[PDB]
RNA sequence: UGUUUUUUUCUGUCUCGUGCC
């Protein structure tokens, strides 16, 4: 679930890039840094919308490398356990259901879905219905589920979905 | 024992701002449309790409208008933030179902006082 | 057990997967779906006629469900319950269409259940716009119509409702019938009230309420989904064009970036040409792709004339707005998305079907088994000396001189070449000891460039002037391409031949092994081998199975012609596991006979072996009596079943005059007179042989006459070609 | 209508005595 949150950074400045455009090269810097990558404390970000300020540069000590402890507003997105959202199904399997919650791809196994939804096999699109084929499930489809589990494998989140609450399906 | 089902998070995410589908979205959107001018710069990548195809399938409203009068007539009321997001996202029919989805909903308001929200929330749906 | 000790035979039971064998009822719609969805879009089957191709395919079906019949089984054994040789894709065609009539069958019967139950369900409901339960045998009915009716009853499903608890404008049908028939045969609603009163009887003071509802009636309806399915599908000339990137990216590599401006590209180029296809397929895929029919614009206007009030004075005038609004609303939502989305489907399916076709056509040329035997037929067969030489710059060229019996006998190394920069004695005394040191019977030598066939044709030239390829006179070297060799030398055959040998070594034995049985090598190799030759480019785009089940089905075909030899899989592992592409004789089936065979120790000793022993079921026998071969009854090593062999030996004693007495084993002038040569043809009447077979057999033996006398004159005949000597192109 | 080679920082112990700024 995705939040506007106060992030701080920092970034060593070769002397190179002293000049005019020092502000607008830290800003690039930082811009090709801190976009699309996930750490454990705070989740995945998705972008960075504003920068509050730029730090005093302190040199370092026999090094011409100086270092910016720069405070970004950036938005973050680290959904937790229990919550619910709504995605959208990619692909249907016989092992499980895979979908795509944004930057995450969930997954939902058979034990999770109720007995009601049968496989498909026959048909070339794979897609489970019910014994009166009234409500139909497929690929491309806005489903809910629920978050029960999280996961971050080296700053890629991969949680697991779930299909045991009523009102999970069609809107 | 991180679990939005009982309320509980980090320090550090306890005062967090919340976002709605609609409110990322368009920020993605100047996002792009600033940085898709002022040529010689780093395009996009798939990251970008993939939430803005994700968030553009979950915009109940495209009136920026109608984002701030959402937020305006809940954040008068005594839920958490948590509860600000996932309501005005999921847009349940019924109090039924929104009780059913979030735990939290069980006992904190009447049925009534919750089903005018649910109903005045579809009608501002576009 | 279930696939080895079946009632039924493999590929029967393989090929009817969806649906379990076919009903007498069953067959005529098996056979009807068949023939409907035989040739929509390009012409097949158009040989077969449209009644006569229908009926052979309804024959073929209940053949396949009654006696557990087979692809190759229908073909060749109900040569009269189909088409008489009509194409090499009968069987599979018969059988894909079969299941697909009865998958088509299954789902209008799950979908008439549903109607039902939607329809009880809303009787129960509303009986104590309305929810009428009419449109769930509409459906149930549409059988031929597949994505017609799943999207009428997905639209039935999203308009009633779907719950399952345990006047604005033209009506839907009314403007469904007026689009479909091109004129407007019903308005909007001529009423003199208008959007503005409307739109306060929902409670949102917005004019646009009722175009929603007209918008989602109008996109989940099937009538309109009949009307505009086939009208942009049936011709749509997609103009290529490069955009601003992709005419720098493709460089004219695909269909989207060869023509900067060669647009107006048809339904057939894209279609019947499955190149083009894969071009777009693939230019659309990350760059971009140049698909727009612009004939739209004039279709759509056509429409917008028809659902609309004429006049204009206010109730007129309003009525007609609001016709047009919920008109352009329903475009806008499933009107040219739907139509786009049909001809990219359409467009898709045409590159598969072209990229199977491609696949079938190489398969067809490269599977054919046309060995170069002595005298183009001392000793079975001829000793083929595999010559696979890794450069020829003094490096040592792999050198195997295999026999005719799908075995190596010898081989050896030539280290020596033309390495030294002056040395022209060293190659020619070293391929003259080679030659010395056994006695080949032809040279296969391979080739990668101009080096190679320099060094292929001194090795050849040094053979015939010195009499090096038998050491008693001149053996003609034939060329071989190095594309079946190389790959055969490093597969699990080559690897277990010889494990402590040099790849040249392996290179040689299987370039001799290709000039010497190709249908042995096809049959030897798991089918990940098949798939390891590229039969073209356009395969790629296409699904892979769709190719590899043709080819599957090529091999198995191949396999029924030229029959397979039950002595040549007992003790030989050139010439084993030869009974995975037989009709009815599936691999879990052949590999239990194996199994069996290996066990007790039984060989090929008359065509009722795997009758007799109880290795094969009746059905199993029966499917697989006209691929089974043995090397020994006299009829057992040809295409006559035990049904046949009484009527081939009665033909075989009226056309040599001998005497008729219990003819199976003890006459052997009919019979071995016969096989030696063609004694009397004109003895042997047609239609004798079918009135005989008509009285006596149950069955006409009209078409069947002519494959009896050729089983009974030659046994054991060979369906693969001759030997191609490489050419000029050919050869680079 | 041809032309033979590619491997690299090692490393040593504890004790005593003498001489020099």
């Amino acid at each position: 679930m995705f939040y506007h949150i106060s992030l701080e950074h920092e970034i060593l400045l070769h002397p190179r890039y002293f000049g005019p455009n020092l502000l607008n090269t830290v800003k690039q810097k930082l811009f090709t840094e801190v976009e699309g990558t996930c750490t454990g404390k705070y989740g995945f970000v998705i972008a960075v919308t504003t920068i509050d300020n730029i730090g005093a540069g302190v040199i370092q000590p026999g090094r011409g490398f100086v270092l910016y402890p720069v405070k970004y507003k950036a938005i973050v997105f680290r959904p937790f356990k229990g919550e619910v959202v709504d995605a959208v199904v990619t692909q249907v399997n016989k092992v499980g259901l895979f979908t795509e919650i944004g930057p995450m791809s969930c997954f939902i196994s058979r034990h999770s879905i109720p007995s009601e939804m049968e496989f498909d096999p026959n048909s070339n699109p794979p897609c489970y219905k019910t014994m009166d084929e009234d409500i139909v499930i497929q690929q491309d489809d806005e489903i809910r589920l629920k978050i029960v589990g999280t996961r971050v494998d080296k700053n890629d989140i991969f949680a697991i979905g779930s299909l045991m609450d009523d009102y999970l399906g069609l809107v | 024992e991180e679990d939005a089902s009982q309320l509980i998070f980090p320090k550090e995410f306890e005062t967090a701002e919340t976002l709605l589908n609609s409110e990322v979205h368009m920020l993605l959107e100047h996002r792009k449309q600033q940085n898709e001018s002022a040529e010689d710069e780093q395009e996009l990548s798939e990251v970008f790409m993939k939430t803005l195809n994700y968030t553009a399938r979950f915009s109940r409203f495209k009136n920026r208008e109608t984002i701030a009068s959402v937020r305006s007539l809940l954040l008068q009321k005594k839920l958490h933030k948590f509860e600000l997001a996932c309501l005005a996202n999921l847009c349940p029919e019924t109090a039924e179902e929104s009780k059913a989805l979030i735990p939290s909903l069980e006992g904190r308001f009447e049925d009534e006082e919750l089903q005018q929200i649910l109903d005045d929330i579809q009608t501002k749906r576009s | 057990n279930e696939i080895r000790a079946t009632d039924l035979p493999e590929r029967f039971q393989l090929r009817s997967i969806p649906v379990k064998g076919a009903e007498d009822d069953e067959l005529e719609e098996e056979a009807d779906w068949i023939y409907r969805n035989a040739f929509a879009t390009p012409t097949i089957s158009l040989s077969r006629k449209g009644p006569s191709t229908i009926q052979k395919i309804k024959e073929a079906l209940g053949f396949m469900r009654n006696q557990h019949f087979e692809v190759p089984f229908i073909a060749f054994y109900r040569k009269e319950y189909v088409e008489p040789e009509l194409h090499i894709n009968d069987l599979w065609r018969v059988w894909q269409w079969d299941e697909k009539w009865t998958q088509l069958r299954i789902r209008k019967e799950n979908l008439t259940r549903l109607f039902e139950k939607m329809q009880a369900y809303q009787y129960e409901q509303i009986s104590a716009i309305r929810a009428l339960d009419t449109t769930d045998m509409e459906r149930l009915k549409d059988v031929q119509s597949m994505d017609e009716l799943k999207d009428v009853y997905n639209h039935f499903l999203l308009y009633y409702g779907r719950d399952i608890p345990k006047k604005f404008g033209l009506t839907p049908e009314q403007f469904g019938e007026n689009l479909r028939d091109s004129y407007q045969r019903h308005e909007t609603e001529q009423f003199p009230a208008e959007p503005l009163e409307l739109a306060k009887d929902t409670p949102e003071a917005v004019l646009e309420g009722a175009r929603y509802m007209v918008a989602l009636q109008i996109a989940r309806e099937p009538l309109v989904r009949q009307v505009l399915r086939q009208t942009f599908q049936e011709r749509a000339k997609l103009n290529i064009t490069p955009t601003k990137k992709g005419r720098k990216d493709v460089d004219e590599a695909h269909y989207a970036y060869s023509f900067k401006y060669l647009k107006n590209k048809p339904v057939k180029e894209l279609r019947d040409d499955q190149f083009l296809k894969i071009c777009l397929a693939e230019d659309e895929g990350l760059l971009t792709t140049d698909i727009s029919i612009d004939l739209k614009g004039t279709y759509f206007e056509e429409i917008k004339q028809f659902y609309y009030r004429d006049e204009f004075s206010h109730q007129v005038q309003e009525w007609n707005r609001q016709r047009t609004m919920a008109i352009e609303r329903a475009l806008q939502q499933f009107l040219y998305v739907q139509m786009a989305k049909e001809l990219k489907n359409k467009l898709l399916a045409e590159a598969k079907e072209y990229v199977i076709k491609a696949c079938s056509r190489k398969l067809y040329n490269w599977l054919r088994v046309a060995p170069y035997r002595p005298d183009q037929q001392q000793g079975k067969g001829i000793r083929v000396l595999g010559i696979a030489f890794s450069s020829a710059r003094d490096h040592p060229v792999f050198c195997a001189l295999v026999n005719g019996e799908g075995e190596v006998t010898d081989f050896l190394r030539l280290p020596h070449f033309t390495e030294e920069r002056e040395k022209k004695a060293q190659d020619i005394e070293t391929l003259k000891k080679f030659l010395l040191n056994k006695k080949p019977h032809v040279v296969t030598v391979a080739g990668e460039n101009r080096d190679a066939q320099m060094l292929i044709e001194d090795v050849k030239r040094i053979v015939h002037e010195l009499d090096q390829g038998q050491q008693l006179s001149s053996i003609g070297v034939e060329l071989v391409d190095n594309e079946l060799a190389i790959l055969y030398m490093n597969s699990k055959k080559s690897e277990a031949e010889f494990r402590d040998y040099p790849p040249v070594l392996r290179q040689a034995v299987s370039l001799a092994r290709r000039i010497q049985d190709p249908l042995i090598e096809f049959a030897q190799v798991c089918s990940e081998d098949i798939l390891c030759l590229k039969f073209h480019p356009l395969q790629e785009h296409v699904v892979k199975e769709e190719l590899l089940n043709a080819l599957y089905c090529e091999f198995i075909n191949r396999v029924n012609e030229v029959g397979v030899d039950v002595n040549r899989a007992i003790a030989h592992p050139y010439s084993q596991a030869l009974i995975q592409y037989v009709c009815g004789l599936g691999p879990r089936k052949g590999t239990h006979l194996l199994k069996i065979l290996k066990q007790n120790n039984t060989r090929l000793e008359s065509r009722t072996q795997l009758v007799t022993m109880c290795h094969m079921g009746p059905k199993v026998f029966m499917n697989c009596a006209g691929f089974l071969k043995i090397d020994t009854e006299v009829l057992d090593g040809s295409r006559v079943h035990p049904e046949t062999y009484e009527w081939a030996r009665k033909m075989a004693v009226d056309a040599l005059e001998y005497d008729e007495s219990a003819e199976d084993a003890n006459p052997a002038g009919a019979l071995e007179e016969i096989l030696e040569n063609p004694e009397r043809l004109k003895d042997l009447d047609l239609d004798a042989f079918a009135e005989e077979l008509e009285r006596q057999g149950y069955g006409d033996k009209h078409i069947t006459l002519y494959d009896i006398r050729a089983e009974l004159s030659c046994r054991y005949k060979d369906l693969r070609t001759a030997y191609r000597s490489p050419n000029t192109e050919e050869i680079f």
